[PDB]
RNA sequence: CCAUCUGUGGGAUUAUGACUGAACGCCUCUAAGUCAGAAUCCCGCCCAGGCGGAACGAUACGGCAGCGCCGCGGAGCCUCGGUUGGCCUCGGAUAGCCGGUCCCCGCCGGGGGUCCGGUGCGGAGUGCCCUUCGUCCUGGGAAACGGGGCGCGGCCGGAAAGGCGGCCGCCCCCUCGCCCGUCACGCACCGCACGUUCGUGGGGAACCUGGCGCUAAACCAUUCGUAGACGACCUGCUUC
RNA sequence: CGUCGCUUUUUGAUCCUUCGAUGUCGGCUCUUCCUAUCAUUGUGAAGCAGAAUUCGCCAAGCGUUGGAUUGUUCACCCACU
RNA sequence: AGAACUGGCGCUGCGGGAUGAACCGAACGCCGGGUUAAGGCGCCCGAUGCCGACGCUCAUCAGACCCCAGAAAAGGUGUU
């Protein structure tokens, strides 16, 4: 139906040319929390050729031509735009299937979120380089709600703490349940073909 | 009662760069992603299923709206678990990216 | 060249103990305590033994600019059991000509309001990291005394003293008026 | 290329789309930002610049050359009639801006307020709130009516009020009134809601909001000129005598590279009719006018203490263009954005 | 932190390669990268395994540094290497993980039945674990 | 400017000067980590508001007509796509996970000792449904909550885009909603495709068809002149 | 004394485009861009006491005029800055 | 600007060089299956989604593939 993916701890590029790849072959990607994507090379430097994208902009009147994005969800949904062909009509339709969060709203709130292995900069980035985080390179360019959305991230994580401290108390329960057994008979197919 | 097929999807023509060639389309199969494990779907006959507004069936009592283009797979494509198949049309290039029925029918297990 | 481990070692007094959350450090001791994380150095910290508390920081294989940094963990933690026991008292002095500089002390050992530095109205107040404390010395003219924990809160400290009195569009090799610091000392002597 | 001698921009960049207003009425942009510190407070309030005189005042500036003699300065006065507060909105912030929370509008609304929602009141059954009204008096439609104040204190964190001007205390032959919804920038969000509770269909007078000597900002639509051309709506040098087909014309629009017309190029359009606001415009008296009938009509406004006249500030004639005033006024020191008889917000 | 290292001794388990599955005593290290291996009893001999495809066990082998394969073999099976990796529970795991790729069609419905025989036993016992825990607070 | 009025502050930082500090047993502004920092840069203020979204108001009678809302079956028209769902900790990575006695936070949460596991098995290489052909006869094991609902009545949780969910009381009802077994049956269509779902989907047009309710407003024309090339824009038009 | 580059605001060398035609000097008017920075902001160095100057750095945000002669670009002079 | 030798373009499509007269492969009747050359194989864009091997390198102007489309002398206790 729909994945969903956690953004944060990954590469910029290294989700966004995966997350390009999938939309193109059928399926409706969401890419949630993407304030916390990384990006490699230390911040001044990130932040020197955004700033270089930022007077790209065409000379006799601005208001047509490049749009400059500040919210980081468009700045990740620029660097996937880029990897699909959207001035055709095939790519004007993958970009219809991934929409893309920052924050996490609502209806992905309480879905299950999945990662991506490749582009973490666990995996990818040797640990002794530098990194920057996309949403505070959005915080230097203009994008003026950080603190607000930061606000909701830590009211949103407070609820979460609260199912998962009730959901690992029904499954302390129901593996206390289960000391009790009154089924081993049950437990001899499983325990010889893999439990 | 139940799915008696594979979960394909439809990915794009035999291609170079510049020009592409129809008569071979070429899918992903889903759950293989490896040249090795492919060899399990060669030869097994694929499918193209979908709808229009006249209609046609042939044993199925009725003509509902419902209509196919055949096909089989052909051999392997990369190293990366893809797949072409040779149909007996072409693909209408209205079924990128949809999904196509590859069935277990010519099976040697 | 990527080299099999180096290693460097500090030796821990009974009145201070050094726990470890991780790579970060939590030093307590006589006078107090503080703490550093150090989750951004790539390195392994062991303390080793009772009675005799033994930290061994040692870094696997590592190259040059990496193996650089195992002796900077260790003398940070060396700062950190000093700073404990003994403290850091920074004593400055403030050298000037014709004009004496009048230093006073606004809140509570924590900002210095700085006037007629080299016969200026504008005031100069500077507020102090916190963790130090201001102090107009005794038995000697013109000196600053900033006692704290932290080396690094109380240098920082001392060093916004003497870069807000900076003499402007002048040659600087004379009017050498300024707070300079003068001595890098204790809070307790000779432990 | 280089043109031998450096000239600066002729007008503005920051006011580029000189356009027609969307809006007769000037909006505001942004109230000013809270501490909830403070006593509870209105920001805006809605006024009619009637037209100005001057004054003499004894300056008082040391230093000056001008201290403790008498000057004459240029105000205009603005005519307030009291604001009426009708709604409360609630905000709640997104990370894609402010959002509408709710509205909740008061038991009965006055006929002024009900004319500004109708383009034509004369073919009108007037039916607007009918079924709205009877929600504060039927008890199914009032128990959660108690609801959306305690979901409003709950979850929206910035509240605003609908008020409008009274305008059948004006000379205007308008009589629809003018509906604002200014922000209540006080203490906590309790506080900032039961405020505007308790002042539901209650009038709320321009002192009460502004002060003497409290220097504000100005909000407003612009005198407009028409379809001026490039001399008068950029004030472009004027072309020789000498000139074939043109005087008051731009001669060169561009360079042949760019080979499109540049947006920062002077060319004819409208001219007036923009939304400005003005800055730092001081209060210099807040006169309240024409009390009551037993003391048959105390005129007295303009009557300062050196004066001691049966004095006011309606002059010998009447205001030109816009009518007598019987309201309370604002007096400003400067000109103010508008024509007469223009509604304009002033604001903190 | 670092509990396992390497060693001349060291037990690896090899993950993937052409000994996918085998353990390896570790002889001696060679240069970075590399390390000379062999499992004298269980049929991978004397090479040059890349630390990248080895799996460090917790069991160690007191054998000289890179002596022959007889005393490699004489030090596997006194500490009885290969016993001991039975009663692990991550060759158990293992185990379990090739039973379940060579489980078949007809036992793919025997797990099935049995499976969800045993889960409305806990679900309906899970079910009373609760019934209890609010009679508890009632009160 | 030939009269008068107004012109607005924050951030990260450059240059640079430093702090701590190794490499290089000293030293060192730098290598890791920090500080100050500007007519620059970016935002705020200000100007415009997207084939960008809200909250709210009123929602067509008259003389027949007419329109929303719920409960309905009955057909045909078009657009086609999918073939079971996972109902959620934060995160660390030279580290983390589970269970836990004690002393602190209006009968729940913070810490530490201790016991666990760990190429993660309290493992989305996983998990719960399930690969459910149905029914009858007929015995065991398991289970004393019943499970679907057009139910009726209640509460209270989820505003970041809540349109979702949970608990409870009465109720026509089931006592076959599981596993193993006994028994015999239903399209057994005579080897063969698009079968099997989501789905009594999405949009539209009409009718037989139950109740609940509803009875407006835009534009022109006229006027105004705070507005205007023309459109647009601001206004008025009550039997006082 | 050498010697290595850069730039295309000078002049040439070239003759690829244009000969069924690309309106050809200068001034006026107006816009935007570059830095190889005159001034202004923040700095560093002097054979920097102050004052006045010079040499560098981040730097193009903002300014860089009024005239006499000359068709002049250029030049030169007066005056302000 | 002007010669020598050979191949090309002009007269010539096609695959690669993003783009292109002349570069690199290769020359062409209309198709089906197979294989390749030059060139490639994150995603546009067919193919490394190989548990590829070994090192070198951090840039406040990184670097990145014949012709071909940007740089020298000099210098660095930057690292090897
Ligand atoms: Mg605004
Ligand atoms: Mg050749």
């Amino acid at each position: 139906q729909v994945l969903v993916l956690d953004g944060r701890g990954h590469l910029l590029g290294r989700l966004a040319a995966i997350v390009a790849k999938q939309v193109l072959l059928g399926r409706k990607v969401v890419v949630v929390r993407c304030e916390g994507i990384n990006i490699s090379g230390n911040f001044y430097r990130n932040k020197l050729k955004y700033l270089a994208f930022l007077r790209k902009r065409m000379n006799t009147n601005p208001s047509r031509g490049p749009y400059h994005f500040r919210a980081p969800s468009r700045i990740f949904w620029r660097t996937v735009r880029g990897m699909l062909p959207h001035k055709t009509k095939r790519g004007q339709a993958a970009l219809d299937r991934l929409k893309v969060f920052d924050g996490i709203p609502p209806p992905y709130d309480k879905k299950k979120r999945m990662v991506v292995p490749a582009a973490l900069k666990v995996v990818r980035l040797k640990p002794t380089r530098k990194f920057a985080y996309l949403g505070r390179l959005a915080h230097e360019v203009g994008w003026k709600y950080q603190a607000v959305t930061a606000t909701l991230e830590e009211k949103r994580k407070e609820k979460a703490k609260i199912h998962y401290r009730k959901k690992k108390q029904l499954m302390r329960l129901r593996k206390q349940a289960e000391k009790n057994v009154e089924k081993k008979i049950d437990k001899y197919t499983e325990v010889l073909k893999t439990h | 009662s139940g799915r008696l097929w594979s979960k394909a999807i439809f990915a794009g023509y035999k291609r170079g760069l510049r020009n592409q060639r129809e008569h071979t389309a070429l899918l992903k199969i889903e759950g293989v992603y490896a040249r090795d494990e492919t060899e399990f779907y060669l030869g097994k006959r694929c499918a193209y299923v979908y709808k229009a507004k006249n209609n046609t069936v042939t044993p199925g009592g009725k003509p509902n709206k419902t209509r196919v283009i055949w096909g089989k797979v052909t051999r392997a494509h990369g190293n990366s678990g893809m797949v072409r198949a040779k149909f007996r049309s072409n693909l209408p290039a209205k079924a990128i990216g949809h999904r196509i029925r590859v069935m277990l029918y010519p099976s040697r297990i | 060249m990527k080299t099999i481990l180096s290693n460097q070692t500090v030796d821990i007094p009974e009145n201070v103990d050094i726990t470890l959350k991780g790579r970060t450090v939590i030093v307590k001791g006589p006078r107090g305590t503080l703490r550093r994380d150090f989750n951004h150095i790539n390195v392994e910290l062991s303390l080793l033994g009772k009675k005799k508390k033994r930290l061994r920081v040692d870094k696997w294989w590592g190259n040059r600019k990496e193996l650089a940094t195992v002796r900077t963990i260790c003398s940070h933690v060396q700062n950190m059991i000093k700073g404990v026991t003994l403290g850091f008292r920074y004593k400055m002095r403030s050298v000037y000509a014709h004009f004496p500089i009048n230093v006073v002390i606004q809140e509570n050992g924590s900002l210095v309001e700085i006037r007629n530095f080299l016969g200026e109205k504008y005031i100069r107040r500077v507020r102090m990291r916190p963790g130090v404390a201001c102090s107009v010395s005794q038995a000697q003219k013109d000196e600053l005394i900033l006692e704290g924990n932290d080396i690094e809160l109380v240098s920082n400290s001392a060093a916004l003293i003497q870069q807000a009195t900076t003499v402007k569009n002048k040659d600087i090799r004379k009017f050498l008026d300024g707070i300079y610091v003068s001595e890098k000392g204790t809070v307790q002597q000779a432990d | 290329s280089h043109r031998k001698f450096s000239a600066p921009r002729h007008g503005s960049l920051g006011f580029l789309p000189r356009k027609r207003s969307s809006r007769h009425r000037g909006k505001v942009k942004s109230f000013p930002k809270d501490d909830p510190s403070k006593p509870v407070h209105l920001t805006a309030f809605l006024g009619y610049k009637a037209g100005m005189t001057h004054i003499v005042r004894e300056v008082d500036r040391p230093g000056s050359k001008v201290n403790k003699k008498e000057v004459v300065e240029a105000v205009t006065i603005v005519e307030t009639p009291p604001m009426v507060v009708v709604g409360i909105v609630g905000y709640v912030e997104t990370p894609r801006g402010l959002r509408t929370f709710k509205t909740v509008f008061a038991e009965h609304i006055s006929d002024e307020c009900k004319r500004r929602f109708y383009k034509n009141w004369h073919k009108s059954k007037k039916k607007a709130f009918t079924k709205y009204c009877k929600k504060w008096q039927d008890e199914d439609g009032k128990k959660q009516l108690e609801k959306d104040f305690s979901s409003m204190k709950k979850y929206c964190q910035v509240i605003r009020v609908i008020a409008h001007t009274q305008m059948r205390l004006l000379p205007l032959r308008q009589k629809k009134a003018h509906l604002m919804e200014i922000q209540v920038n006080g203490g906590t969000v309790a506080e900032k809601l039961d405020w505007a509770r308790e002042r539901l269909e209650q009038q709320v007078p321009v002192n009460q909001v502004f002060g003497q000597d409290e220097m504000i900002d100005v909000i407003g639509v612009t005198k407009g000129k028409g379809y001026k051309g490039v001399t008068s709506r950029w004030h472009t040098k004027k072309l020789p005598r000498k000139t074939h087909r043109g005087l008051r014309k731009v001669a060169c629009i561009g360079a042949w590279h760019p080979a499109r017309v540049a947006f920062s190029v002077a060319r004819a359009g409208q001219k007036g009719y923009h939304h400005r606001t003005e800055i730092n415009k001081k209060i210099y008296k807040i006169g309240q006018g024409y009390l009551i009938k037993d003391g048959k009509l105390i005129k007295n406004n303009a009557s300062t203490d050196y004066d001691l006249s049966d004095k006011s500030i309606n002059p010998l004639g009447g205001f030109v263009h816009y009518g007598e005033v019987t309201n309370d006024f604002v007096m400003l020191k400067g000109c103010v954005v508008g024509t007469k008889k223009r509604v304009l917000t002033l604001r903190k | 932190v670092f509990r396992r290292f390497v060693e001349v001794g060291r037990v690896a388990y090899v993950s993937f390669g052409p000994h996918a599955g085998k353990l390896v005593a570790i002889v001696d290290v060679i240069d970075q990268n590399r390390a000379l291996v062999d499992g004298p009893c269980t049929q991978v001999r004397r090479q040059a395994m890349p630390f990248k495809c080895m799996q460090l066990t917790d069991f160690i082998l007191k054998f000289p540094h890179s002596a022959h394969q007889k005393y490699v073999r004489q030090a596997w099976q006194k500490a009885d290497i290969n016993t001991k990796w039975a009663a692990t529970r991550w060759a158990k795991k293992i185990e379990a993980r090739e039973r379940k790729a060579k489980m078949t069609d007809f036992d793919r419905f025997k797990v099935m039945k049995a499976k969800k025989m045993r889960n409305r036993i806990i679900k309906n016992e899970v079910k009373k674990l609760q019934k209890a825990a609010l009679l508890k607070a009632s009160p």
